[PDB]
């Protein structure tokens, strides 16, 4: 039909990035006067709401994408011809690309972020402003579509599927080993370099030296 | 804001706080109130905290709502560390110019070497005006003053912006010149060699000629401006 | 007509639109990575204009910096030839980290941008990524790369700090205006003393404080490169595995 | 009727014979090491109830026993799929313990069983457990396994330890019974000072200091978890080597 | 003839057993009034005695066991029949029950004892009395046990004759690594993991089709 | 023709241990008296001198020995007759004998060196005499030698020639590490055990077994 579609990872760029423009913004203008105090109660029904509120909506969101993505797994996946393959490739980096920005937010942007609440208080608790943001949320969602991502794969994919590509595994998991190392030399999740490498490969299979030496020299 | 949740028993057997004063409850963007007050240094110290040999006077307030243009404690100027003696008493002050406009909770604040901040009484400050009114200033040695609100920000910038377009540049020529997928596959078959050789690397050898060449320059100016310069204060 | 693709234009046309979808979800990626390990190492040098010494941020900040430009490079070259490695981390954090000082530090704490701008990064990693393209040895990048990656970090530095080491008289006292901008805006958690930037000692010998700093960088990002190329290496891996 | 087993009697009954042989050999075994691993490490926070804090003690002794278990796990549930792992090793450590503390520090020496008595083990060990039953993945117990067993022992301690946490006025001051049990019956070397048990920072807040001792303590034992974990299969090794 | 005997462990079991509850009898009797201060004479008869007569009887102990269970090695090893074999095992895995024994009480018991007895001197020395039993013990005697499960297997299984299987040769002189880190994360002997592993292949081999999927599922 | 010369290495060590009997010579006579204050410019004329001078000299001569051992590559090298190879190997272990006295100098003798001038001064700079030789000369030279030694084999030698013997490259390389329980330059080991396994091999059953048991 076509290989390429695309329009599912704009949902997702879209989605996302609204939504922490969203969440910036609100916290422009509740972090300042709203979340200075934690023993108020303003901060329980502007910042605590949250909290309490996308845990179980993120785990829920979790195991829906992954329990979802096996269901409507592929029974007779080695049967995948080439051009079905090429596409669900393509959705397999798309999926990389909603990862790659969701890592950025929740790792760069909220994290670094943090540090400049830290000189702005002297601190309540661990529940400030920003942890509710950067660790109870940009982390469990980049952590969800990363799940996504890895289950998509393993359920589209003969290769994932039948298997377990470490560099995978590991993308997929070191997310649940960022809470120690610490609170906020090292131990971390470029498997990114494995996974794309491992698509790569497919990548150069699906073409006969037809496209291969030929089309490209 | 916090002192409400720190051990009761730590701010009870540390700092004693007496005599705060506040200047004035109001100050207009660039109006400059002063806190002030006195502390007595508890005689038991506990454990839990270090030693006050190594303290430091604050503002205890939601980042800089007020610059602070001087302090004093123990009558001694104190922008750097300071000792404190197990049981006396110090006085000390701060002066605080406003900054941002609104309705802050300032607070007197001292934070002991290894054992984290002790909060003081604190103040609502009724701060008005806009902030695009605030200035400093402040007087170099050599006599000149400069706005520090601004000061510096836009050499920054000069030399950040356009070295961080270069690097984008290299990134996007390379990339845009031998793909991912096209280079892969070159270098995954025999070559490779393909993807780089000479004058790939003629291309190389210039652009970095150019980049030391670039910050060879940008020293010896940024070294004629400003040929006088002494290295952070500190101790 | 050219199986899986239907025309020469429907296979070039999917391979320019998957090129950029992974050198973006790659940017960042490493970016978000290279930027949670910086920013917990290299701290804090980094925020503050008040921590750039002359010789534990000259020292600590290109160590920990050369990591995942190692570890980028290692797989930028190996797999696709590429030249830019070093070049695609540096920048990446920069980004990341400018965004940030501006959006946040800023635009949400007001602290301003002199306060809370990041160290210069990009020519050293010019510098380390011309190296491996020059001699295509990783080894010798390792050397005379990181080596000039730990020289040219103050070099490039200056222009932008400078500035900020221009002298004040303050209550009898002297300071940089460096100094100053730290105690002027105030830090609810950020007591002079916290720092850790050079306060002198007695085996100090000039008049030497940054070269020193300099080479000690220089010497020490080799073996930190190593490490990490062979990381970036392992992390590289296709292995795939048969049970959890 | 089976050789090398003469009847079909002679067969089943060496093996149900060896199966015992093997259960026992094994269960101690790990206990000796267990012990001994634990005993070095962990204390000490054990032996004492004036150690059995709110901060030290539930993080310690979680994540320097989780590693036996791990182990132990690797060992029965990859060879035999038995799901008893964990179980194997906390009650195997409780058992060596409890005999000691009995026969020794109270049998031979007499201190108060109320002051000797050791850790509770077996609820998270059971967690443990029952979550790599459940998932079939030590990577899901790596995680949620750990995490569980983490947070679960400070609870099921609380049981045996509240009834000491109860308040005394002793000469104008405030102690716990704990406390006294130990000021009274007198430990030749153990001066309060050497304790190593919570006294109190200025960076707490709350109010706050079990939970957050607990889930430091999960999210730490999941790495200690996956290390123990190849440990124990490294241990599993069958490998031959030629010569010495 | 029979497979399983058994008798022997028994002796072992009892024989040892028996042997630490007098040990520890004793040392209730003797520890007590008798063993408090080292610069008594009383500390010469009741305790000096035991580590100057153990050591060199624990050093001819363990040699005496290695050379004669290398003499009497079977020198047609690989002849050993199905029958015999199977006996040869249930008599390694007897050697590894009186090992395991010998580690619960030198490992545990006599170990963490060491424990109460430092809150109860503060020290003439490093020859207390639960140092000469642990130490110069305890640990010894175990450490002989392995050393002959080793060697009995080694002359007595082909599998472990030509060879040296890398648990059981840790197992037998990890045992001489427990004296440093301390002189009074972690490398351990667990390597029972391995040999009960490598015991057990021989066991499943040692039954055909018939014993194996049949008799048992 | 014949296969041991030994006329080259002895122009090494002949020329080595003159040198640093010299500069020994030298430091004991303007060490003491000339080196003690490093802001006098008695310093400037007897030990500033050697830095500024060997340091390129160094580059020039380290570069040189490359580039022209290179350059004089064998360019058939599979080619080899037995009897070129086994001189090739003797002229090899050559090479490592002058590298083996570079380093004694280098790392033993004006190393520990360093550690009797500490006890002598308490410091104007890091460039002390003892520093200038131990770390600006006798360390560079022996890392030249060894580059060369390297760079003779990667090109005489089939084996070395194609390859990169792990243990050789260390040993050429580890050198550029010393700047910064350890990690250590024994490579030497490998590279012997190298050249040893070409012996044996270019000797039939007739010399091996025969000749010698
Ligand atoms: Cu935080
Ligand atoms: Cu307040
Ligand atoms: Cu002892
Ligand atoms: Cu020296």
């Amino acid at each position: 039909e076509s290989v390429v579609d695309l329009r599912g990872m704009w949902i997702g760029l879209v989605l996302l990035n609204v939504f922490y423009l969203i969440v910036r913004i609100y916290e422009q203008v509740f972090g300042w006067r709203a979340g200075l105090d934690s023993f108020a109660p303003e901060f329980q029904t502007y910042w605590m709401s949250i909290l309490w509120t996308e845990i179980p909506l993120e785990l829920v969101s979790g195991l829906g994408l992954a329990g979802y993505l096996w269901k409507t797994r592929d029974r007779n996946v080695d049967a995948v011809t080439p051009r079905e393959e090429m596409r669900r490739l393509v959705v397999l980096v798309q999926w990389l690309v909603v990862y790659g920005i969701a890592i950025y937010w929740g790792a760069s942007f909220f994290t670094e972020q943090d540090g400049t609440w830290h000189m702005t208080v002297i601190r309540d608790t661990d529940f400030t402003p920003s942890h509710i943001i950067e660790f109870y949320m940009s982390y469990p969602i980049y952590s969800v579509i990363a799940v996504g991502a890895f289950f998509y794969a393993k359920t589209r994919i003969p290769y994932f599927a039948h298997g377990y590509s470490l560099a995978f595994l590991i993308v997929a998991i070191g997310p649940f080993m960022i809470i120690p190392n610490v609170g906020l030399f090292g131990w971390m999740a470029l498997g990114v370099f494995g996974v794309v490498l491992q698509i790569l490969m497919r990548i150069h299979a699906l073409v006969g030296k037809e496209g291969v030496k030929l089309l490209t020299e | 804001h916090g002192e409400k949740s720190q051990q009761a028993f730590l701010r009870m057997r540390t700092l004693n706080w007496y005599d705060v004063q506040w200047s004035k409850t109001t100050v207009n963007v660039n109006e400059e109130m002063v806190l002030s007050g006195k502390v007595h240094v508890f005689s038991a110290w506990p454990q839990a905290v270090a030693n006050p040999r190594v303290s430091f006077l604050n503002a205890g307030e939601p980042g800089p709502v007020l610059v602070r243009t001087a302090q004093f404690i123990g009558e001694q100027f104190a922008p750097r560390s300071v000792s404190l003696e197990i049981g006396k008493d110090y006085a000390f002050s701060i002066n605080l110019r406003g900054r941002r406009a609104g309705r802050w909770h300032v607070h007197a604040q001292i934070n002991v070497e290894g054992g984290g901040p002790i909060i003081g009484p604190g103040q609502w400050i009724e701060i008005k005006g806009d902030m695009k009114d605030f200035t400093d200033p402040v007087t170099l040695l050599d006599g000149s003053t400069v706005d520090l609100e601004h000061y510096g920000i836009s050499r920054v910038y000069a030399w950040h912006l356009p070295w961080m377009a270069v690097g984008a540049a290299w990134i996007f020529f390379w990339f845009v010149r031998k793909g991912i997928i096209t280079s892969y596959i070159r270098v995954a078959e025999g070559k490779a060699d393909d993807v780089i050789g000479d004058d790939d690397r003629r291309i190389g050898a210039i652009v970095l000629a150019l980049t030391i060449l670039a910050t060879i320059v940008g020293y010896a100016v940024t070294n004629s401006t400003f040929p006088r310069t002494i290295p952070l204060q500190a101790g | 007509a050219v199986g899986p693709f239907n025309s020469v234009a429907e296979a070039a046309g999917c391979v320019q639109t998957v090129d950029w979808m992974l050198l973006v979800l790659l940017f960042f990626a490493v970016l978000g990575g290279y930027h949670v390990h910086f920013m917990l190492t290299a701290g804090d040098w980094d925020f503050w204009v008040d921590w750039k010494d002359r010789r534990m941020w000259p020292t600590v900040v290109p160590i920990l910096g050369v990591t995942f430009c190692a570890a980028s490079q290692a797989f930028w070259w190996v797999n696709f030839r590429l030249p830019f490695g070093a070049v695609f981390a540096a920048l990446g954090l920069l980004i990341g980290e400018w965004i940030n000082r501006y959006v946040n530090f800023w635009g949400w704490t007001y602290f301003p941008i002199s306060l809370v701008f990041p160290s210069a990064l990009i020519v050293p990693a010019i510098w380390l990524d011309v190296i491996l393209l020059l001699s295509g040895s990783y080894v010798i990048t390792a050397v005379v790369g990181s080596l000039g990656w730990g020289l040219l970090f103050y070099p490039n530095n200056w222009p932008a700090i400078a500035a900020f080491h221009q002298a004040t008289e303050q209550h009898g006292q002297l300071m940089t205006l460096a100094d100053l901008i730290g105690f002027h805006f105030v830090r609810t958690s950020m007591p002079e003393y916290i720092r850790m930037v050079e306060r002198g000692t007695l085996r100090t010998f000039g008049k030497d404080v940054v070269p020193v700093a300099a080479f000690f960088s220089g010497f020490v990002s080799m073996m930190v490169y190593f490490l990490w190329w062979f990381m970036g290496r392992w992390y590289s891996t296709t292995k795939v595995i048969d049970t959890i």
